[PDB]
């Protein structure tokens, strides 16, 4: 089925992944545009709002933090989105998906605990 | 005489009549010798009898004399000394030893390292960079033994040579040490009239930075020579520029009959050490005059200690008293060494504490690319042994000898020590002796020594509960030892509280900072990586020239003209101020991060000698002891 998968194009081999990500790497450094910013921010306000509330009512510390370097985190993925198509500039849709993909990892590890939910 | 070697010293003698800084140069040290020995006539140093020659005006002189030096050195330098020799003789007629050349520019294909370095460069002139590991002691050489005969009163001399105080290599005829005269007298040695030549002989290896991360690293021997010895230490990252020569025959005679091959070394002809990050060398640049000026223009303006601060690390959005204390630690203070031998400090530490993603190891970094001598450092990766000194046991001489620690190589420096809470108990004994009385005792079997450990230290720590509690003490919070606390100057507990238009402000100068673009790059070009090295002598972007806010390469030199220039003194004005303060500061009610104790007055001193350092003043005034003052009470409330 790999093979098979291989040969129609919607996978493609590990040597040739591994010498792609080597071409994008040396290539391509993308930048956030200046419209991608304020989602950036306004999400980063938000997420950090409702922990602060829920941190206000709870009156205790959540035992999963989450600070500056988590936006530097969610920059970063968005720039390599933007490195996946070689793309030199990172549109809306890259922000959007980084911030879907952080709402996957570290949000709802944050919502099992209980002091980051109570939302 | 030879016909060529007479030629190659008319064309030098063409390339030093046709550029006139190697002859006045060459007046400067003439000048600088004969004053000093019409001082010591009348009433001191002697400069060495060498030129810095530079590689690329060669170039643009003569191409084939340039590739000659570079190529068969042995055949090009020594016609160039001997003009520049004939030159010096020719203007010294007015007012004996040979003169000497060194090089510098580009190398081109002879820029190498020691994992490069081949026979292919052979009798080349190479330029090889490394670090220092071991360092011969300078013995001298005999080159000229003079003899007194008593019977006939009458002194005889004879010279030495070596095959590796000439290039060209000559027929070696050994000249045994002369006892009896040519009559058969005895003769007595006449220490004193005799010549000798320092002489010592490094080994440069590969630097750990550039050396790849496996494998064993490659390494040369370089011999120096009278002037260039003790220019460089065991550690010190270096730049030597020699020719690479092969000596002796590689068993190729009867009586050698062992593969060593054909012993191959480095015939020193300039060392430059190079500063690196983390490194024993102290960065030290130039202040031309406009730098001077601009300088003094500076620190006539009244906003300057806001400017300077600002301008550290305008990449971190706030931290503010922060920056002033760094800079204030840059600035150094004065150290007071009396006539009964006490010392007091100069030096300023700064501890900072508190929640994760708080610029703190940005910060740490960045005291360590801006300090001319900083070191980086982490609690649990370096032990007692590794920050203060161990001991070691020599080759050759057969006894134990020493080893500096991160401590006695910052001397004059910064120590930037990254989680200062995961220190061990005996690192911790360690320091205390070193952050306050400035030394390193060793008392270990056989030896016993002090060792000079002058250190700013700036530190970075973390509560133990991860993040700072308000309503807890201190105390619990820190959980250090209340004499380590007191060793600290400042003492700034940072805290992630979260507000909105806070965090708006940080995650704005984060992305205003993340949209950035270096001079000359294309918008999807990554950004490349260049090895910082400096050879030691002796939120916006468009901060160039002293506009608004200050460069780092402006700033440091800022730095170095205030610590090399002003030692203000105190004055009455400013010790009145700072003996209330004091005196407030120990009876107040409210509860303080650190205790106050009588270190606080000295802590008080050497931050309003640091701001007297900032004006470029002669004196401490009263708004120094002020905003010294001011700076304390921000760490304590
Ligand atoms: N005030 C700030 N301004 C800009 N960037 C910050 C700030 N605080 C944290 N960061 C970012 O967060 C990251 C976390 O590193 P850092 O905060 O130095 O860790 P630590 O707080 O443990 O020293 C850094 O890469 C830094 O760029
Ligand atoms: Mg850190």
């Amino acid at each position: 089925m790999q093979n098979q998968q291989e040969e129609n194009g919607s996978e493609i081999s590990i040597e040739k992944m591994k010498r792609y990500i080597t071409y994008c790497r040396l290539k391509c450094a993308p930048r956030l545009s200046p419209q991608a910013a304020e989602k950036l921010s306004s999400n980063f306000v938000t997420i950090r709002k409702q922990l602060l509330i829920n941190e206000l009512e709870s009156t205790e510390r959540s035992s999963i933090p989450i600070t500056i370097r988590q936006l530097e985190a969610i920059i970063r993925i968005t720039e390599s989105l933007a490195k996946l198509e070689l793309s030199p500039i990172a549109q809306e849709r890259h922000v959007d998906e980084a911030i879907r993909l952080f709402q996957a990892s570290t949000m709802d590890a944050a919502s099992q605990d209980p002091i980051g939910g109570l939302n | 005489p030879d016909a060529v070697f007479g030629d190659r010293v008319r064309r030098f003698q063409e390339f030093l009549d046709t550029f006139t800084s190697y002859r006045d140069s060459v007046r400067s040290i003439q000048v600088y010798n004969s004053n000093n020995a019409a001082n010591y006539n009348d009433d001191l140093n002697i400069l060495p009898h060498r030129i810095i020659i530079s590689l690329d005006d060669l170039r643009e002189f003569d191409r084939s004399f340039w590739s000659g030096i570079l190529v068969e050195p042995a055949y090009f330098i020594p016609p160039a000394e001997k003009a520049l020799t004939d030159l010096a003789d020719s203007m010294d007629d007015v007012p004996r030893h040979p003169w000497k050349l060194s090089f510098k520019g580009s190398f081109g294909a002879h820029a190498l390292s020691p994992r490069t370095l081949t026979a292919q460069h052979l009798n080349k002139l190479v330029s090889v960079e490394g670090i220092v590991t071991k360092t011969s002691l300078v013995r001298p050489k005999l080159i000229r033994s003079v003899h007194y005969a008593a019977k006939t009163g009458r002194f005889h001399y004879r010279d030495y040579t070596d095959a590796t105080t000439t290039l060209t290599t000559r027929i070696p005829t050994p000249a045994i040490y002369p006892t009896e005269d040519t009559e058969g007298n005895k003769l007595t040695t006449e220490y004193g009239y005799s010549t000798f030549i320092d002489h010592q002989r490094i080994t440069v290896q590969e630097m750990p930075e550039m050396a790849p991360a496996g494998q064993l690293p490659r390494s040369i021997d370089v011999i120096l020579d009278d002037d260039l010895v003790d220019k460089t230490k065991p550690g010190d990252r270096v730049n030597v520029v020699g020719v690479f020569k092969s000596l002796g025959a590689g068993g190729m005679n009867q009586s050698n009959s062992t593969l060593i091959g054909f012993k191959t070394l480095i015939l020193g002809n300039t060392v430059y050490p190079l500063h690196a990050r983390s490194t024993g060398v102290a960065a030290r640049q130039m202040l031309t005059d406009f730098d001077i000026r601009n300088i003094n223009k500076l620190s006539k303006k009244k906003d300057i200690f806001d400017i300077l601060s600002q301008s550290l690390a305008p990449s971190i959005y706030g931290h503010d008293h922060i920056k002033k204390a760094i800079l204030l630690m840059l600035m150094g203070g004065v150290e007071k060494n009396l006539e009964n031998g006490s010392h007091l400090r100069g030096d300023i530490n700064i501890l900072m504490v508190g929640d994760p993603s708080t610029a703190k190891s940005q910060l740490l970094r960045f005291v360590l690319n801006t300090a001319s001598l900083a070191i980086a450092t982490t609690g649990r990766g370096s032990s007692g042994v590794g920050l203060t000194a161990a001991v070691t046991t020599d080759r050759e001489t057969g006894e134990r000898r020493l080893e500096a620690g991160a401590m006695v190589l910052a001397d004059r420096g910064v120590v930037c020590i990254d989680e200062f809470d995961k220190m061990t108990d005996v690192d911790r004994v360690a320091i205390h002796e070193v952050m306050e009385q400035q030394t390193v005792t060793i008392a270990k079997a056989g030896i016993h020594t002090t060792l000079n450990a002058r250190c700013s230290v700036i530190a970075a720590a973390n509560p133990v509960f991860g993040q700072y509690d308000v309503n807890r003490d201190p105390h619990q919070n820190i959980a250090l030892p209340d004499s380590l606390l007191s060793r600290f100057d400042l003492l700034f507990v940072v805290t992630d509280d979260i507000n909105e238009i806070r965090d708006r402000s940080i995650s704005e100068h984060v992305l205003r900072t993340h949209r950035y673009l270096p001079p000359g790059y294309l918008e999807g070009e990554p950004v490349r990586e260049r090895l910082n090295l400096s050879l030691a002598v002796g939120g916006n972007y468009n901060g160039t020239e002293i506009p608004k806010l200050v460069t780092i390469p402006f700033l440091r030199k800022y730095v170095q003209y205030a610590k090399e220039r002003v030692i203000p003194q105190l004055t009455q004005e400013a010790i009145n101020v700072i003996v209330k303060n004091y005196t407030d500061l120990r009876n107040d009610d409210n509860t303080k991060k650190s205790p106050i104790t009588a270190r606080t007055l000295e802590t008080l001193i050497r931050l309003a000698t640091a701001h007297a350092k900032v004006r470029l003043s002669k004196t401490v005034n009263k708004v120094d002891a002020k905003v010294a003052a001011n700076l304390l009470r921000f760490a304590l409330l």
